[PDB]
RNA sequence: CGAAGAACCUUACCUGGUCUUGACAUCCACGGAAGUUUUCAGAGAUGAGAAUGUGCCUUCGGGAACCGUGAGACAGGUGC
RNA sequence: GGUCCGGCCGGGAACUCAAAGGAGACUGCCAGUGAUAAACUGGAGGAAGGUGGGGAUGACGUCAAGUCAUCAUGGCCCUUACGACCAGGGCUACACACGUGCUACAAUGGCGCAUACAAAGAGAAGCGACCUCGCGAGAGCAAGCGGACCUCAUAAAGUGCGUCGUAGUCCGGAUUGGAGUCUGCAACUCGACUCCAUGAAGUCGGAAUCGCUAGUAAUCGUGGAUCAGAAUGCCACGGUG
């Protein structure tokens, strides 16, 4: 009943955000989760290479962006801490919907 | 190839019917808009569709409003 | 209360849970004919697990999904031979001179830039 | 193109990129554009100390003003009055407000962009030319690095041919993937054309 | 019968010959078929005495034969009458579709020569 | 494109907000969709020159409409450019 | 290339069981349909199998190991000869070329259903006649006919 | 292939309509809060009205946005 | 355990699955060979042995190779303009030639019924279920979802039957005509899609030449991006093989 995305590129980085918040978040609730990692919404691309001519060289990036969701699930009055006052990472979704 | 069907009546043939009501045939009608699809009572008229170059009047029949007035001038030339 | 085996060919992935008995032959509450499409393949994957003998040792329960129909009859190949070393060692080395106890080494590989198909590099003639 | 020149398949396995925010899939671009624009008049105003490189960092509420130099004589200017000002700009393009950050010293022989910029003001006052990269270098060995290997286009005593200003020293492997590739660009802006600097600094292994 | 058009082809069943009966194609006979409430497992080899009447019936709904084949032809001339695109396209033997006349077009123009 | 291309772009995507704020639900649903003759015309056809269907956006950077990809705000050139710097989160070389 | 080729395993026929008449589902592997194969075998199989005798996997196997060569000829300056000069072949590569060119002679073939055309044509393989035999009778005419070393 | 789809616009090209510190820039000065919906005429581009809104600060001039004009230094150039 | 038999419900975290963190493989070990050097050939254990597979990985260089048109830029030239703004046209001509693809020439098959299993991506100027209506494309009504949730989605070849019988046809779909759909202000040269009709050429391609060494080729779909709206293109994913 609360979905707090967690949303970065690579996980060398998400798991720094995951782990800044996810102490206190043990005391909270009676039936709160771990980080529930989902599938990757995924994208990727394929630009030109080059200012002209050819096709059968492009350069391809990719980019990741698989989506975590610790969750507090159970409410509780100690859920203040892991929803704002912990996490205000630039490349992460933050998010402090219930 | 297809109208749809919202053919465009056209604004730009509409100011050429009031001009049109009161008179039959006085002038080509320098008409830029094609993509009309005119009432009978501008049918028997001498409309002087654009081609991107110069105009051409166009003697209407009424099988020349089943279909945009543009496709009846040739806009390009073969030899 | 079960004993596990794997599963694991070129894109279908197989829970295989054994009930230790002999009479059965079931696989999605359905079996063979009734799973599969009649594909070729289907018939022929029982002849390596016969090798060690089957259906007289152990009741075969299937719960594959994804992947193949022919990936699939080959899972369960990855299954059974993983079901078929719980038991004893004299089992799997007989599988393994099958080669199906062995992941399949071949799996679907990427298109290419300049490449039509997986490895197709275009037709040409301008020499 | 020599190579790929990499260096951005480098910030994907080690350091974060140099511009690290977070947006909604269609909400990417929005955020885009008014970084890259920000950051360009951000360059200019920040042209005034040695650019070591600004980064920002975005939680979509705020952005952060994150210059790093090898002036931060400059950067203060007189207490806090200067960067205060620099951010007023930065508020317009992106509608956000904006924090300064701190700049930190490490010399500027370390670094690539510390050692680009400089040699490139030597080049549009017209000197040194084969000796003007080469200075440089003797500077980035003398304390530090584990080799440095500038290239720098052309175009020796402002001539008409380009025939490559190269001279490295030490090693710079540069297809290392346990690698600490510095590498950064400017481009000079000379009577006669535009010299590509390139600059590539092998600063430890990790 | 034989109906509008000479001949109606036999030794097949009755929805394809039926398609060859100018103007009547791969829907448009099956569709006689389901309105004369008859099979197309029966070959038209076959010539049900209640299939007999539908024949020229529903055939008769339909454009077909000199009918239709006037219509069209009349109209190719209507547009050619009025400077049309449409029109002079079919005397110099384009098409109208927007179709390849810098490369194919090898059923308007006739094949390469 | 150039200077001068983007330019009249910027001026047509301004001018698409004084034919589409407002006058956008009117342009749209109260004049489409129902409702039909020699009316509905003259109405909706208020420039004819500006619509969200004249839009040809381009890039924000560098214009061009070849090589959009309107998703990311990110052109051809202004993703390898940029990317490499790092001036993109997320993105390196492709390896999925 | 460094080393030599490796063997591939290939799975015999379910319901008989010979591999050499799986390697016959290979040869008559085309749109990559294995599944619209395995009919055709037995199709032809049943026919061979009531107007012959031996087994019904010596309805095929016997049958073709006689009209399969034992000489293939390509060429090289080696031995100082410009001439195509016979080749003994390893017994495993004597079936697939006749066994491919029986097939190209069931294509050659409007004799109805790939069944019943490649049916026929191997029931004539036992009775050495039929187009596929006499590409053998070619190959092993030249070779021994303009004997140019071996 | 550039071109990750070219109906208009795109679009550089052409034919016509049309403009000339300017479509797009900075800077200086003036007027007017910015603006709003419409009319007529024109193919539109536009051009000229008609009514209506009276913002932020002021030292009451000025500015800050923004719009036209004026004047140039300049500006523009997918021109080579 | 429930079942109104569907992961639909609680329940269970075993399992797949995702995907972060490890475990591993190094010629390390066994035999032979070798110089009792490296290494080579076989072998074992193991998911895998001897660049494991596939990416990314483009050396120092060469072609005054391309790109002043992404952008940048030295010079030169244009300045009531090759500037600038708009409507229309032209970008998709054509009497032809050539290149890269797509679809067939058929029963290894086509069409008709029903039926078998997927993977990876997409999304609030969006995808759009449901139900109503439409032969249909689709439209109307609108749920749901910014999303392992919901919508795109029904995978299609395949399979079991029905048939047609080797005919230019029951093959094949071009052309065109008519009728319609959708995005837009409007599809005239220059839109795609559907519907019905019309029904093409073609009965496997001289000379020649190219691709491709395995999950490839071949063939069959699927998804994405650019997309208001036009994919036989490109880009990606799996099926059989």
């Amino acid at each position: 009943r609360i979905r707090i995305r967690l949303k970065a590129f690579d996980h060398r980085l998400i798991d720094q955000a995951t782990a800044e918040i996810v102490e206190t978040a043990k005391r909270t609730g009676a039936q709160v989760r771990g980080p529930i990692p989902l599938p990757t919404r995924k994208e990727r691309f394929t630009v030109l290479i080059s200012p002209h001519v050819n096709k059968d060289a492009r350069d391809q990036y990719e980019i990741r962006t698989h989506l975590r969701l610790v969750d507090i699930v159970e409410p509780t009055e100690k859920t203040v801490d892991a929803l704002m006052r912990l996490d205000l990472a630039a490349g992460v979704d933050v998010q402090i919907s219930l | 190839r297809s109208l749809k069907k919202g053919p465009f009546i056209d604004l730009h043939l509409l100011k050429k019917v009031e001009k049109a009501v009161e008179s039959g045939d006085k002038k080509p009608l320098r008409t830029w808009s094609r993509r009309s699809t005119i009432f009978p009572n501008m049918i028997g008229l001498t409309i002087a569709v654009h081609n991107g170059r110069q105009h051409v009047p166009v003697f209407v029949t009424d099988e020349m409003v089943g279909h945009k007035l543009g496709e009846f001038a040739p806009t390009r030339t073969y030899r | 209360n079960q004993y596990y085996g794997t599963g694991r060919r070129k894109s279908s992935a197989a829970r295989v849970f054994i009930k230790p008995g002999n009479g059965k032959i079931v696989i999605n509450q359905r079996s063979l004919e009734q799973y599969f499409g009649r594909e070729t393949a289907r018939m022929v994957v029982r002849q390596p697990l016969e090798l060690v003998d089957m259906v007289e040792k152990l009741d075969l329960y299937i719960t594959v999904k994804g992947g193949g129909i022919s990936g699939q009859a080959g899972a369960i190949r990855h299954g059974i031979t993983r079901a078929l070393m719980e038991y004893d060692e004299s089992l799997r080395s007989e599988l393994r001179k099958a080669g199906f106890v062995t992941r399949d080494a071949r799996q679907v590989e990427r298109k290419k830039v300049g490449l039509r198909k997986a490895r197709r590099r275009p037709q040409f003639s301008k020499r | 193109g020599q190579k790929v020149h990499p260096n951005g398949i480098r910030l994907g396995i080690v350091k974060p990129w140099n511009s690290t925010w977070f947006a909604n899939t269609k909400e990417f671009a929005d955020n885009l554009d008014s970084d890259f624009k920000v950051r360009q008049y951000l360059t200019k105003e920040l042209a005034k100390a040695s650019v070591s490189r600004i980064v920002i960092e975005r939680p979509a509420k705020s952005i952060r003003v994150t210059i790093h130099t090898a002036r931060p004589g400059i950067v203060i200017g007189k207490k806090g009055e200067d960067v205060e000002k620099l951010r007023k700009v930065v508020a317009d393009i992106a509608g956000v407000p904006a924090q300064i950050n701190i700049a930190e010293v490490r010399k500027p022989e370390l670094d690539a962009k510390l050692v680009a910029d400089s040699i490139t003001s030597q080049l549009e006052r017209r000197v040194m030319f084969r000796r003007a990269m080469k200075r440089a270098v003797q500077n980035a060995m003398r304390l530090g690095a584990k080799g440095i290997k500038v290239e720098v286009s052309g175009r020796l005593g402002g001539a008409e041919i380009a025939r490559t200003e190269w001279y490295r020293e030490g090693r710079v492997p540069l297809h290392t993937l346990r690698a600490d590739i510095d590498y950064n660009t400017s481009e000079a802006h000379t009577t006669y054309g535009v010299i590509g600097v390139k600059v590539w600094i092998f600063k430890g292994e990790i | 019968a034989r109906i509008a058009g000479i001949n109606i082809p036999d030794h097949k069943h009755a929805v394809i010959a039926l398609t060859s009966i100018y103007g009547v194609g791969k829907t448009r006979s099956k569709a006689i078929l389901a309105a004369a409430g008859i099979a197309e497992d029966v070959k038209i080899s076959e010539l049900s005495e209640g299939q007999i009447d539908t024949l020229r019936d529903e055939v008769a709904k339909f454009v077909v034969e000199g009918d239709l084949r006037r219509e069209i032809s009349m109209s190719i001339k209507r547009l050619m009458d009025l400077g049309c695109y449409r029109g002079l396209r079919h005397r110099r033997g384009l098409p109208v579709r927007g179709q390849r006349t810098k490369t194919n077009a090898r059923t308007r123009k006739g094949p390469r020569k | 494109a150039k200077q001068s291309m983007k330019a009249r772009e910027v001026k047509r995507v301004a001018l698409a907000d004084k034919y589409f704020a407002k006058r956008a639900e009117l342009k749209a649903i109260i004049s489409d969709v129902n409702a039909r003759w020699n009316a509905v015309l003259k109405l909706q056809t208020l420039p004819r020159d500006s619509s969200p269907s004249r839009q040809r956006n381009r890039c924000r950077q560098t214009g061009r409409p070849h090589g959009f990809l309107r998703k990311f705000g990110l052109s051809r050139i202004k993703v390898r450019e940029a990317a490499m710097r790092g001036e993109i989160p997320g993105l390196k070389k492709a390896s999925w | 290339r460094r080393r030599v080729i490796g063997q591939r395993k290939i799975l015999p026929d379910p319901k008989f069981g010979s591999e050499l008449l799986a390697k016959f589902v290979n040869i008559l592997m085309v749109d990559g349909k294995k599944s619209t194969a395995e009919s055709i075998v037995y199709s032809a199989l049943e026919t061979l199998a009531q107007r012959s005798g031996k087994s019904e996997l010596e309805a095929f196997e016997v049958a073709l190991e006689n009209v399969r060569p034992t000489v293939e000829v390509k060429s090289r300056r080696v031995g100082g000869s410009t001439y195509q000069v016979p080749v003994e072949v390893r017994p495993v590569r004597r079936n697939a070329l006749a066994m491919r060119w029986i097939v190209e002679a069931a294509r050659k073939r409007g004799d109805k259903s790939m069944a019943l055309r490649l049916a026929n044509e191997l029931s004539d393989a036992a009775e050495n006649k039929g187009t596929a035999v006499k590409k053998r009778e070619d190959v092993h005419r030249m070779a021994e006919a303009n004997k140019a070393f071996a």
